[PDB]
């Protein structure tokens, strides 16, 4: 069975480049074509161009073109994606497809798991951290607030990965300040909260940060 | 009403040497030169004719 | 978007539900076309290709047609698992690309009517001794997933500083969100009274902190 | 304007191998998917395999130099001719199909003794063209 792997998310200052690889493992795939589609967070599905290895093409969006550098590699079975001039607006997740022929008519139907790349003209920061109390409720709720940082993302666990029941971890919040931004939660019994005690591992490897924090009443 | 059978050209102006001929013109060709010769391509197009 | 489809699509089980595919002849008109299945996070599925044509593995509720420079995609006795964001393509012959719908949600609502419970929280001393406000909103437990936040300064609304999260599944199947407003110490001081207004399907929760 | 004894088609940038038609209707370029497919298949498999093969020194090396450039010729050679023989079997994969409802004009063209709208063009194109539907017309036209 054929494979498709991509090199790990990559985040960038505006107007640099980046690169994006995608290795057929398991077989080779310079007999399809392959495409990059790019989803911008929460948005469609943008073609942004394609290549076949054997067949001889490269092709391009009207819109991408002489932007986008789209190359490939028969003997590694792996094909590039270069964006040029970045902007925030290039800030999106992007996927390598291949078809199920040598030309881009055929549906797409094996697909990478997408690479995440996004530009922002901000640096490295660590998140602050601020406990939240347990003021209001037979069951209640208390929880985490990860403040201000960059880039994504960042991982949180209660009681060293312990608690799990009833614990939810929000989507972070891109601030205007340019910022991430979260929120954790667990549901617990109201009896079992005087007794037990409760501590929230948060951990930034971006900034590589790792922050314990006890949430007191 | 007509139709008509053909084949792939383009402004591809590369080439290679067979054993019958040599310096054909071709639509895709492939360099090896990525593991000397300094010439080692093969070909994968077809034979570039121009109408 | 080349590709006209409809933003959202609702079904219950067992239902026949179909989505559409608007172009213009450029594309569908003379091009095959593509059905994509997406889950939220994750890489895209082919779904239907050349129009009507269906992968072994898919389920033959799922079908396809296509008509003139408009597409239908149907899925009969739709499923809970069905739930995800759908995408038709096609190739586009003016482009020389390959185009894209907006993308359709399909929601299949298999819970009834769960109101939200609201929990609203006040700054954290710690926060506020950065010089730094942030309220937040939990909102848990609801169902269907779709709520409006709205946040009020005394008993005024305020929209300055509001960022709100999108809803996410429970491990019960309801939705939960969060929303946060961000305050400078002295205003989150001065007014009396801070409230949080979510609303899920027309009625309104609210929860209210003071300093 | 034919057609492969006279040259390349420049025209088409989706297929080695394809079609040319016009009609009343049009007229217009078309890849045939299957053979080309096929080709590629096959193009590859042999790309994949010469790789394969490739791994008093000075002296040696060339020796090995050698042996390549040799293979070179003979795929390349292989190569060509794999394509020559393809471009006749689609011909002929059509010639087979029209029979005398339509005139090898020569050069690698056709030209239909009966009426040929997209319909019937596409029919020809995937190999399920019905030659008694247009027969009748076409032995009339003949004459
Ligand atoms: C090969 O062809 C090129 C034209 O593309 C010509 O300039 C060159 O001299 C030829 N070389 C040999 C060795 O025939």
């Amino acid at each position: 069975q054929v494979q498709l792997v991509q090199s790990g998310a990559e985040v960038k200052k505006p107007g640099s480049s980046v690169k994006v690889s995608c290795k057929s493992s398991g077989g080779t795939s310079n007999n399809y074509a392959i495409s990059w589609v790019r989803q911008a967070p929460g948005q469609g599905l943008d073609w942004m161009g394609g290549i076949s290895p054997i067949f001889g093409s490269t092709a391009y969006a009207q819109k991408f073109q002489g932007r986008v550098t789209i190359s490939a590699d028969i003997f590694s079975n792996t094909a590039y994606m270069e964006l040029n001039s970045l902007t925030s607006e290039d800030t999106a997740v992007y996927f390598c497809a291949r078809h199920g022929n040598y030309y881009y008519y055929s549906g797409m139907d094996v697909w990478g798991q997408g690479t995440t790349v996004t530009v922002s003209s901000a640096s490295t920061k660590g998140p602050s951290v601020f406990p939240l109390a347990p003021s209001s409720k037979g069951t209640a709720a208390l929880g985490c607030l990860v403040k201000d940082y960059f880039p994504e993302p960042v991982t949180v666990s209660w009681n060293s990965g312990a608690l799990t029941s009833g614990v939810h971890t929000f989507p972070a919040v891109l601030q205007s300040s340019g910022l991430y931004s979260l929120s954790s939660v667990v549901t617990v019994p109201s009896s079992s909260l005087g007794t037990q005690t409760y501590i929230c591992n948060v951990n930034h490897k971006p900034s590589n940060t790792k922050v314990d924090k006890r949430v007191e009443p | 009403d007509t139709i008509c059978i053909g084949y792939h050209a383009n402004n591809s102006t590369d080439t290679v040497d067979t054993v019958l001929e040599k310096n054909v013109t071709v639509t895709h060709s492939v360099n090896l030169l990525e593991n000397c010769s300094a010439k080692l391509r093969m070909v994968t197009g077809l034979r570039n004719k121009p109408s | 978007s080349a590709l006209t489809q409809p933003p959202a699509v609702s079904g219950t089980p067992g239902q026949r539900v179909t989505i559409s595919c608007s172009g213009s002849d450029s594309n569908i008109g003379r091009r095959s076309v593509n059905w994509y299945q997406q889950f939220p996070g994750t890489a895209p599925k082919l779904l239907i290709y050349s129009n009507d044509q269906r992968p072994s593995v898919v389920p033959d509720r799922f079908s396809g047609s296509k008509s003139g420079t408009s597409a239908s995609l149907a899925i009969s006795g739709l499923q809970s698992e069905d739930e995800a964001e759908y995408y038709c393509a096609a190739w586009d012959d003016s482009l020389k690309g390959a185009v894209f719908g907006g993308g359709t949600q399909l929601t299949v609502l298999g819970q009834p009517k769960a109101a939200p419970s609201v929990t609203l929280f006040p700054p954290s001393s710690e926060e506020l001794q950065a010089n730094k406000a942030t309220l937040v909103c939990l909102i848990s437990d609801f169902y269907p997933g779709a709520v409006t936040v709205a946040w009020k300064a005394d008993s005024s609304p305020v929209k300055a500083g509001v960022e709100t999260t999108t809803p996410s599944k429970q491990s019960n199947n309801k939705y939960a969100a969060s929303s946060y407003l961000s305050l400078t110490p002295e205003q989150w001081k001065s007014h009396r009274s801070y409230s949080c207004q979510v609303t899920h399907e027309g009625s309104t929760v609210e929860k209210t902190v003071a300093p | 304007i034919a057609g492969f004894t006279e040259g390349g088609w420049t025209g088409m940038v989706d297929g080695w191998y394809g079609y040319h038609h016009q009609n009343e209707q049009g007229s217009g370029y078309a890849a045939d998917q299957k053979s080309t497919q096929n080709a590629i298949n096959g193009i590859t498999n042999k790309v994949n395999s010469v790789i394969e093969k490739m791994n008093e020194e000075i002296e040696s090396k060339q020796i090995w130099c050698y042996n390549a450039e040799l293979l070179v010729l003979l795929e390349n050679e292989r190569t060509l001719d794999f394509h020559d023989s393809n471009v006749k079997n689609l011909y002929e994969k059509v010639k087979s199909q029209l029979k005398n409802n339509a005139k090898e004009i020569g050069n690698g063209c056709f030209e239909f003794y009966h009426k040929c709208n997209d319909e019937c063009m596409e029919s020809v194109k995937n190999g399920t063209y019905d030659y008694p539907k247009y027969s009748e017309e076409s032995k009339l036209n003949r004459e």
